[PDB]
């Protein structure tokens, strides 16, 4: 069988050795084709860095596939990344860190798929954890984060269906464009009653959301926030405005490991390339350059698309959604405890909530 | 001794370049610098998108940038720009770009521009269903961004005088149309409001000539995208639409852009506790922590005396009291019957005449 080139790119300290372990399986590739995997190191995750570098990998070898990682909370590596993606025609896969924090409304060309729960997934769980306690009145807080429209539309979509009596208080919007020192964001936050609340931010946003809502006695006993994946994100980094008690879904690396997640990635694109191997006697040729994509765009397209959304390997459904999220992850709840630890506390899989507690003890 | 600060530009040509480092030259003289003092730094539109956002980098936000301009590329988009420049929190002038999508808050955060979105169109026309006195009027819109965009706009002002009698949607792509005219046709409602791409339009206004609804009876009031290029070509006669004045001159809007990003940088250092801009994109992944400051200093910068008229910014960031040329088909002529001055319809001498012949 013929060799594709799949570069993996791995930014901060990196168990190097026990992923090439964990593609052991070079001889697990029955194929039509077969992966070239190319180890690579990063100590930068700038806009700059990343295109630089995977433009060079693109004009060294010859690149089917991206998989990326990182250690980083940085929610904007999944944009640049879908942007490098759409502009160059190239599946990158971001299996972990700010490449799999949901990046809503990817490019109609992108061929970016992430690890990770979609907006929307994560919404329902954040529903079905306040059903289970019998928590029925709420609040949302968001910003302008992409994705924001979609989460407070999943909600409303969902309780306004629903034999339950919901009862969404209020549904704020808070602009952390602009500066805040006027004490706006102060002001919108005091108009808040409910005892629950729902807050879709990214974690940088979070950290001065809840300075403020601390200091008008918002981070208090009776008021459960509950937070997305993103606003975790890294564990081991917990801020210290964070207020205990927090909770938040979790796809971060509990029982799915990077070497693992590394596997599957490679799996993933050699399979997806395979299939369309299979079915049209060709797959599509590696962009020589990035510094030329303006000509050489009637000669590609984002066909690859179709075949990377619907893969199994070993026999695991690594399906994605079409928004390229991962169609069935299991994810995790967990709280901050009263020694600033994320503590497991829940685990959601075939679609079912399945908590640790009865009632919640107190930090 | 004073302390140097970098504006940057990306814009069309050099002699677009020269004119904008004249146009900070002149601030200079202008303003009051023992403390301040602009510098211009400036690059063209590169290839591709890629490129674009590297040299922004590698040119502009190395040189530690406060603001960027962009003017639209000739005959590739700011976005690469505003994406650039957006993740560190510096914000961005879009000088020509009326596409409505660079409104969005969510995709683009530190952008403002000197000329209004193409859905500010809506402010005209409702001006006009109150001194024309139509208070029923259909609205035809692309099914797309802009076609909403558009739609959104006017419903603000009509729910919260005139209302609309109905609002018809259709797939940007669709050339037999007689499915969507004929649903306009038997309502009560003469008036058409159309929002289209140029080849939309073509569409359009040819499934309306098949139905006679060119003929009289209708108004047809439209922008500037629906009577430019082959939109013209099979307009039908009597038809009015609008026109941006200097909405291309892109030599006006470095002038006003550069004047009211002077003025806010000098108001900007009235403050306390100001930061520099990161030198360069490499090892930098923090926002500049007084991009958002800055953004807010601009966002309510007033500029009465601008070439292209008064300068204001709405909550967006999009140019208010813009202009527009009022604009009408007769003998396959288009004429300025009208202009709007920012807040005012002011007719001219030239008299409107309407689809069928109408005195
Ligand atoms: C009201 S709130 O404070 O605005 N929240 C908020 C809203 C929007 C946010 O991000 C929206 C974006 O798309 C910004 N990104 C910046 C990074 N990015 C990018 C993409 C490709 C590049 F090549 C590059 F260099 C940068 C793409 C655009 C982030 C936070
Ligand atoms: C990344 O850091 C490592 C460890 O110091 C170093 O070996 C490598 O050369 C660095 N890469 C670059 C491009 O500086
Ligand atoms: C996805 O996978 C299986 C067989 O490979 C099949 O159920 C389904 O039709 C596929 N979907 C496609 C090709 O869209
Ligand atoms: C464009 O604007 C400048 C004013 O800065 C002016 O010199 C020139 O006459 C204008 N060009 C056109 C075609 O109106
Ligand atoms: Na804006």
């Amino acid at each position: 069988p013929p060799s594709i080139g799949i570069a993996v790119i791995l930014v901060g300290t990196s168990d190097e050795v026990a992923i090439k372990d964990a593609h052991e399986k070079d001889d697990f590739h029955h194929l039509s084709v077969v992966p070239r995997v190319e180890l690579v190191a990063m100590n930068e995750t700038d806009p700059k860095s990343i295109i630089t570098r995977i433009c060079d990998l693109m004009s060294d070898r010859k690149i089917q596939g991206v998989v990326f990682a990182d250690d980083t909370d940085q929610e904007a590596i999944a944009q640049i990344l879908d942007f490098i993606s759409a502009q160059t025609l190239t599946p990158i896969l971001g299996i972990h860190g700010g490449s799999s924090m949901i990046m809503a409304d990817k490019d109609e060309s992108s061929m970016f798929f992430q690890f990770g729960p979609s907006i929307e997934q994560q919404a329902s769980v954040m529903l079905n954890i306040m059903e289970e306690y019998d928590w029925y009145i709420f609040s949302i807080v968001t910003t302008y984060f992409p994705g924001y429209q979609d989460f407070v539309n999943k909600i409303r979509s969902t309780i306004e269906n629903s034999f339950v009596g919901w009862e969404l208080e209020e549904v704020l919007l808070l602009d952390m464009s602009l500066d805040d020192g006027d004490s706006k964001i102060q002001n919108q936050l005091k108009k808040l009653q409910s005892p629950i609340i729902l807050l879709y931010c990214t974690k940088e946003e979070a950290t001065y959301i809840f300075e403020v809502a601390n200091s008008v006695g918002l981070t208090g006993y009776g008021y459960t926030w509950i937070v997305p994946s993103l606003v975790a994100g890294d564990t081991d980094t917990v801020p210290s405005e964070f207020p205990t008690g927090l909770i938040s879904v979790s796809y971060d690396e509990w029982d799915y490991g990077l070497p693992a997640r590394v596997r599957d990635g490679i799996a993933i694109i050699t399979t997806a390339a395979s299939d369309m191997l299979s079915e049209h006697s060709f797959i599509p040729e590696p962009k020589s350059s990035c510094y030329n994509t303006h000509e050489k765009r009637i000669y590609q397209s984002n066909m690859l698309n179709r075949y990377l959304i619907n893969v199994t390997f070993e026999g695991r459904d690594l399906s994605f959604s079409e928004d390229g999220y991962q169609m069935h992850p299991k994810l995790v709840i967990i709280l901050l405890n009263k020694e600033r630890k994320w503590e497991r506390v829940g685990k959601w899989k075939d679609k079912s909530l399945q908590m640790k507690y009865y009632v919640w003890p107190r930090m | 001794d004073p302390k140097i600060v970098n504006i940057g530009a990306v814009l069309s040509t050099k002699k677009h370049e020269q004119i904008f480092r004249e146009a900070v030259n002149q601030a200079n003289k202008r303003h009051f610098t023992r403390k301040i003092q602009l510098q211009a730094t400036s690059v063209t539109h590169r290839p591709n998108a890629i490129q674009m956002a590297l040299s922004v980098c590698e040119d502009l936000i190395s040189s530690q940038v406060y603001a960027i301009l962009v003017s639209h590329p000739p005959a590739l988009t700011p976005t690469p720009i505003s994406y650039t420049a957006g993740f560190y929190r510096i914000p961005v002038i879009g000088l020509t770009t009326r596409m409505s999508i660079y409104s969005d808050k969510s995709i683009h955060l530190s952008f403002l521009r000197t000329v209004p979105p193409y859905s500010h169109q809506a402010l005209v026309w409702f001006e006009m269903m109150r001194l024309f006195n139509w208070n029923h009027v259909i609205l035809i819109v692309s099914d797309d961004h802009e076609g909403r965009a558009a739609q959104k706009k006017l419903e603000t002002l009509l729910e919260g005088g005139p209302k609309a009698d109905k609002v018809l949607q259709f797939e940007p792509g669709t050339k037999n149309l007689t499915a969507l005219l004929l649903e306009a046709k038997e309502l009560e409602a003469r008036v058409i409001i159309l929002s289209a791409s140029e080849d939309d339009a073509t569409a359009v206004y040819k499934s309306a000539a098949m139905l006679d609804m060119t003929g009289a009876g209708y108004v047809w009031l439209v922008g500037e995208r629906e009577i430019s290029g082959s939109a013209l070509r099979y307009a039908p006669d009597g038809i009015i639409g609008l026109q941006l004045i200097n909405g291309k001159n892109e030599s006006a809007h470095i002038s006003d852009a550069v004047a009211v990003v002077a003025q806010a940088i000098h108001e900007l250092f009235e403050m306390e506790n100001i930061t520099d801009p990161p030198r360069g994109c490499v090892g930098n992944t923090n926002i500049w922590k007084t991009g958002p400051l800055f953004k807010r200093v601009l966002m309510s910068s007033k500029y009465p005396d601008g070439v292209t008229g008064r300068i204001e910014f709405n909550e967006d960031g999009d140019r208010k009291f813009a202009q527009y040329s009022i604009m009408n088909l007769q003998n396959r002529k288009l004429v300025q019957v009208g202009i709007f001055n920012g807040s005012y319809i002011i007719q001219n001498d030239r008299k409107i005449i309407w689809p069928g012949g109408e005195t």
